[PDB]
Parts: structure tokens; C-alpha cells; sequence
RNA sequence: CCAUCUAUAAUUUUGAAUAAAAAUUUUGCCGUUGCUAUGGC
């Protein structure tokens, strides 16, 4: 029956390869004459096209999705390495640029809070006048 | 008692295994330690090789189990089969194909194998080479077992079909050296597996797959022959589809070097008595827009007094009139043209089926109809020249 | 409060492979 | 390699006519370079 | 639509018989109640 079962996968690949709209494996003769030539021309109206493009679409979904959790996995798995690697100072000439990047990175960041320089200029010329005030220190 | 122990023995690897941070996974931990270069070598052949005992543990088990603790072994070898990538899976797996002398297992370690490949991408073409020269060189030596034989050969199919031009040439010559050879192969499944792997493997190589052309077509006619024969065959239907799904094809491959042997192939399509009309219709089609018309329209006659005239089969004559209905409104001005005094020859036959046919009035009849309509539709699509003679 | 409670109730393949195979 | 071995004469000019076919475009264009 | 031809069904011959073969021509759903009739939605 795994003869069976095989065998049927296999036959049932084949048919959606080659000829996607058939299904799968699972009176009067005039009748059956009329009805086979009628099914000559609705088979040949058959829209097999979208056929074919719908199961690629739901195969492409799923190697993308498997895909993208290889490429989440490894980098945890990569960041975890360089945890180890740095606390024990194992770190190799590729790890010790990531994290080096990363402090431009972050003090990138910081940069955009720190303001200007121009603006220090006048807040500082500011700054002085209210605390002299406030702080008096003429006695 | 010791079942139900037994049943909770195997929620805990389950439980253990189990993917509900990066340190309690343990599949996380096998990357880091590959991902990791300073992870000694000696230290990843030890997950390989404790893996290939892990997963051959577990089959064991799945094969001599009751059915919740089925259930269970599946969950447990499921996350048994993440731990690690398919880089290191088919490198912890392939030498134990070999090494296992339990044909369940081995039976067991094939389909694995092809899962993993279901949901992989270009970047396991590396990977995909060296399997197959391990599956090719286990062939001979699992000829015996046929479940073995048959899942090998199923395999190398999926595969095949899916990113096979980028193997290695190779490979796919062997594959179908091998395939051809198991087709003569006397177990049923063989063939179907032997002719399945030839349509994908045609299909990649081409025209390069024309010097075993005479290897393919004349054993599968015969083996046709052979299949009508055995009536009492419980996968006829399926040997009859893949003899067709074959001629299928490599009608879409390798049309121009089929038209010389064309008329046999339309002898199966005709008598394939267990295979679906949708399945035989479909291919008819086919050999319209890939195989020259006017071949078709000489091989048609002599077919039809050869064996469709006394064929007195309702299925084979309808399916010879859905050709040539089909031929004649596509066939062009100058090909009907040269090719008229064939079809007028098999025109007056068609007429004369009334004297010879052995159905009712009313199928002859409605027979006749088709007859006229398509011979109306040849007539037209004339000069005057070539029709006053034949007139 | 009946009416109202009839209103408010109106309103693996490889896993096959495996199974299969030990029937046998 | 042009099969011969099993193959009647009209499939061996299939073989024949798509090696020639091919191998018109660079003679002709190695020809024209030789003039 | 009418006729005609088929299809379906019934009697009959070889036939233990199957078999072929001439031949002819009460509900959409759910129950109860009989071996038929009526209760709910």
C-alpha cells in the first residue's frame, strides 16, 4: 500500500507538471461519443495559465517564509557569538568592526539630540546672564 | 504500567525538545557553535555523529511502536529534524544510510532526506550533487528491496524536477542510464519509478537526451503492449498514466524526433483503456500545437484501418475524431492543400464505417456527423485546382 | 427573554508515509 | 555527437540541422572577419 | 411540441444458477405510528 501510495505521489506530481487542470488519481454510446467531444472544447478553453501561476505563488510564500526564518535565526545565533567571543576577547578582525560600527552607529544617533553647535553659542551667552543673577556672587 | 511510564518517557524529549532566548533553544545552540569559527572541528563531528545516533534512536522507536505514543515520536522527531541545518543534516545522515542494516530505517531515512529539500533554494546545489552520487551508488546495492528501491528512485524525481538543470551534468546522464535500465525491472513499481525519473530527466536534458531516445520509447511501447495484457495488475491505471504522462513529455521536449514514431504513440493514447479520457484528451492536444500537422493527418488514416476501424471501441473512436476534428481547423491553406488526397482517401473509409460497424444506428449516425462537418471545414480551406480531381 | 436568546444564537506527508508503511 | 545508433535518417537531420544552425551564425561572422 | 430511435422497468428461452439472449409491453429537515397515517420547525 506504500506501493500504492507512492506510486500515486508520484504519477500526481507528474500530472500537475505537465498537465495541471486533470484531475489527480484518487447507458447510451452515442451519449458518451457527444459527451467526450464536448469535453474536447471546454478542455481546450480550460484557463490552465492562472492554474499554473497559483501554485507557484503558494510555493514561492513558503520558501520565502522558511527563508526569512533562516536568515532571523543565524543572525541571533551570530550575535550570540559575538557576545562570547567579546567577553572573553576572542574577537576576530570582522567582530571588532561590527561593534566599532556600531558605536557610529549609536554616536550617530546621539549627535542628533546633542544639537547644534551654532545653537550652544547664544544658550550659553543665555546661560551665564540667569545664573549670574540668581547666584549673585558680587558679595 | 510501563506503557503509560512508556507514554511519559517520551513527552519529556518531547517536552525537552520542544522549540517553545538564546539559551535554552537547543537548535540556537548548534548554530553558535558552527556560526562560531573557533569552535573546534573535532567538537561539530561530535554534534554530527550524536545527532545521526539521536534521529536513528527515535526511527527505531517510530518503527517498532499505542497510538497517542505515535503521535508523540512524531513531535519529538520533528523537533529532532531542526536541530540542525541541512548543510550538516546530509552530512550526519548520508553515511548512515549505509551503516543501517534495518530496511524500516532505511526506508525511514530516505523520506527525511527529501523533505528537507522540499522547502530549500539554489543554495543547497552543492548539497543536492553529493547526494545523489550517494543515492545513485546505493541503487545497485537496494535493488532487492523494493519500498527501498522505489522511494530512491522517488527522490531523485522530486528533485530532479525541482532545480535539476543546475546539477551537475553528470548526474542527470547517470540518472538516466539508470532509469532506462530499471524499467525492464519486473516489480511494477520500478517502472513507474523508472518511467517517472525519465520524463523529468528528459525534460531537463532535451535534445541531449536524444542519444537514449531509443532506449525510452520502443521498451515503452512494448511495455504498453504489456499492460493491456495484465489486466489483473493493482496499479495498471498507474502504469498506464506514466506511460502517457512519458509520451506527454517529451512531446513538449522533443517533438520533431517523435513524428517518425508518432503513430505508436497515438496507439496508446487510443487503447489506454483504464486511464481517465480527460488524461487522454489533454495529450491530444498536445501533439496538435508541438508535432507538425500534416504527419499527423497521414498517420491518422493509416491508423484508423489498421485498428480504430475494427477497434469497435466507443472511448478510441471518439478519441480518434477529437483529433482530427482538432487537426483540420488548425492544419493551414497550404499544408490542407497538399495533404488532400490522403484525407479524401480516409474521408471515403470514414463513410464506408457504417458497412463494418458493429454499433447502433444512432452512434453511427451521430459519428457520421462528425464526419461531415469536419470534412465541410477540409473542403473548404481549398483552391479549385486541387479539389476538381479529387472531386 | 427566550426570543431574545434565539436571537442571540442566530446572530505530515512524511507522517502519512511513516503511518501507512507500519500498517503494512 | 551526432547519434546515429538507433535513430532513423529524419531524426539525425533534427540533430544535424540545429548543430548546423548553430554553427552558421559564428562561421558566417569568422568568414566576414576573414575578408 | 408530435412522431420515430434509444434509455429504464416487467414477462420468457438456453440456463442448478450467475450469465447472456431471442421475443414482447407521502415530506426541505426532525419524530411518532404501521408494514401505512400524522406531530414539530
Amino acid at each position: 500500500q506504500t506501493s500504492k501510495y507512492q506510486a500515486t505521489s508520484v504519477v500526481n506530481g507528474l500530472l500537475s507538471n505537465l498537465l495541471p487542470g486533470v484531475p489527480k488519481i484518487r447507458g447510451s454510446k452515442a451519449q458518451l461519443i457527444d459527451r467526450n467531444l464536448k469535453k474536447r472544447v471546454q478542455l481546450q478553453n480550460r484557463d490552465v495559465h492562472k492554474i499554473k501561476k497559483k501554485c507557484k505563488l503558494v510555493k514561492k510564500k513558503k520558501v520565502k517564509k522558511h527563508k526569512l526564518d533562516k536568515e532571523q535565526l543565524e543572525q541571533l545565533a551570530k550575535h550570540q557569538v559575538l557576545k562570547k567571543h567579546q567577553h572573553e576577547g576572542t574577537l576576530t578582525d570582522h567582530e571588532r568592526k561590527y561593534l566599532n560600527k556600531l558605536i557610529k552607529r549609536n554616536s550617530q544617533n546621539l549627535r542628533s539630540w546633542d544639537l547644534e553647535e551654532e545653537v550652544r553659542d547664544e544658550l550659553e551667552d543665555i546661560q551665564q546672564s540667569i545664573l549670574k543673577d540668581t547666584v549673585s556672587t558680587a558679595n | 504500567e510501563f506503557l503509560t511510564f512508556m507514554n511519559n518517557t517520551f513527552e519529556f524529549i518531547n517536552k525537552i525538545t520542544e522549540e517553545t532566548d538564546v539559551r535554552r533553544n537547543l537548535r540556537l545552540k548548534v548554530y553558535s557553535v558552527l556560526l562560531d569559527e573557533t569552535s573546534d572541528k573535532k567538537l561539530i563531528r561530535n554534534i554530527r555523529e550524536e545527532f545521526g545516533t539521536l534521529l536513528e534512536g527515535v526511527l527505531f522507536f517510530i518503527n517498532s511502536v499505542t497510538t497517542e505514543i505515535k503521535e508523540i515520536l512524531f513531535k519529538v522527531l520533528g523537533n529532532v529534524l531542526q536541530i540542525l541545518p541541512v548543510d550538516e543534516f546530509v552530512n550526519a545522515v548520508l553515511p548512515l544510510l549505509s551503516t543501517s542494516t534495518n530496511e524500516d530505517i532505511r526506508y525511514h531515512l530516505t523520506l527525511v532526506i527529501g523533505s528537507k529539500f522540499e522547502l530549500e533554494g539554489s543554495e543547497a546545489i552543492p548539497i543536492v550533487n553529493n547526494v545523489m552520487k550517494v543515492l545513485l551508488d546505493r541503487m545497485p546495492l537496494e535493488s532487492k528491496s523494493v519500498v527501498i528501491s522505489q522511494v530512491i528512485l522517488n527522490t531523485m524525481t522530486a528533485l530532479v524536477s525541482k532545480y535539476g538543470k543546475k546539477l551537475e551534468g553528470s548526474i542527470l546522464t547517470q540518472a538516466l542510464t539508470l532509469a532506462t535500465e530499471k524499467v525492464s525491472s519486473d516489480m511494477t513499481e520500478v517502472k513507474i519509478s523508472s518511467l517517472a525519473l525519465i520524463t523529468n530527466c528528459v525534460q531537463v536534458l532535451g535534445v541531449k537526451s536524444i542519444a537514449f531516445y531509443p532506449k525510452i520509447v520502443p521498451p515503452s511501447i512494448k511495455l504498453f503492449d504489456a499492460s493491456l495484457a495484465d489486466s489483473s495488475n493493482p496499479l495498471k491505471e498507474q502504469l498506464q498514466v506514466a506511460i502517457l504522462l512519458l509520451f506527454a513529455g517529451l512531446i513538449k521536449r522533443i517533438p520533431s524526433f517523435l513524428m517518425s514514431n508518432i503513430l505508436d504513440v497515438l496507439h496508446v493514447i487510443y487503447f489506454s483503456r483504464e486511464v481517465d479520457s480527460s488524461i487522454r484528451l489533454s495529450v491530444i492536444s498536445l501533439i496538435i500545437e508541438n508535432i507538425d500537422l500534416k504527419e499527423v493527418l497521414k498517420v491518422l488514416f493509416r491508423i484508423w484501418s489498421t485498428e480504430i476501424a475494427t477497434s469497435n471501441d466507443t472511448v478510441a473512436v471518439s478519441l480518434f475524431l477529437s483529433t482530427l476534428e482538432s487537426t483540420v481547423e488548425n492544419i493551414d491553406k497550404k499544408s490542407a492543400t497538399s495533404q488532400s488526397p490522403i484525407f479524401f482517401k480516409l474521408l471515403l473509409s470514414l463513410f464506408e464505417f457504417r458497412s463494418i460497424s458493429s454499433f447502433d444506428n444512432n452512434t453511427i449516425s451521430r459519428i457520421e456527423a462528425s464526419v461531415h462537418e469536419i470534412s465541410n471545414s477540409y473542403v473548404l480551406k481549398m483552391n479549385d485546382k486541387v479539389f476538381r480531381p479529387l472531386f | 427573554k427566550k426570543q431574545v436568546e434565539q436571537r442571540l444564537e442566530f446572530y505530515l506527508a512524511i507522517q502519512e508515509a511513516m503511518e501507512l508503511y507500519n500498517k503494512d | 555527437e551526432i547519434t546515429v545508433d538507433g535513430l532513423d535518417a529524419n531524426q539525425v537531420w533534427w540533430q544535424v540541422k540545429l548543430v548546423l544552425d548553430s554553427i552558421d551564425g559564428d562561421l558566417i561572422q569568422g568568414i566576414q572577419e576573414l575578408k
